[PDB]
């Protein structure tokens, strides 16, 4: 049994969120950021992020970093459907290309 | 939610 975001809320309730957000926030992309299933680094229970269209991967990664007090020495990586996007990539671009049918964009992190 |  999974302990993810999809597994915690049903499709219909998830999409409900996507829409209210796309409604009450014009320039924001709703992101679900979860820890890589078999990764070792710390797991945060805060996974819902409202990100600006111009936010970059590199910047998003920096955020998750501080959030889980990652030793700058240690590494962390963000994935979008098995794809490791380049740090210059803008989240808006990634959203158009990979948003889930529920309305969210699912990202994953690890080391 | 967290606004980044």
């Amino acid at each position: 049994m999974k302990s993810t975001f999809k597994s915690e809320y049903p499709f219909e309730k998830r999409k409900a969120e996507s829409e209210r957000i796309a409604d009450r926030f014009k320039n924001r992309i709703p992101v679900i950021c979860e820890k890589a299933e078999k990764s070792d680094i710390p797991e945060i229970d805060k996974r819902k992020y409202l990100v600006p269209a111009d936010l970059t991967v590199g910047q998003f990664v920096y955020v998750i970093r501080k959030r889980i007090m990652l030793p700058p020495e240690k590494a962390i990586f963000i994935f979008v459907n098995d794809t490791l996007p380049p740090t210059a990539a803008l989240m808006s671009a990634i959203y158009q290309e990979h948003k889930d049918k529920d309305g969210f964009l699912y990202v994953t992190y690890s080391g | 939610w967290e606004e980044l």
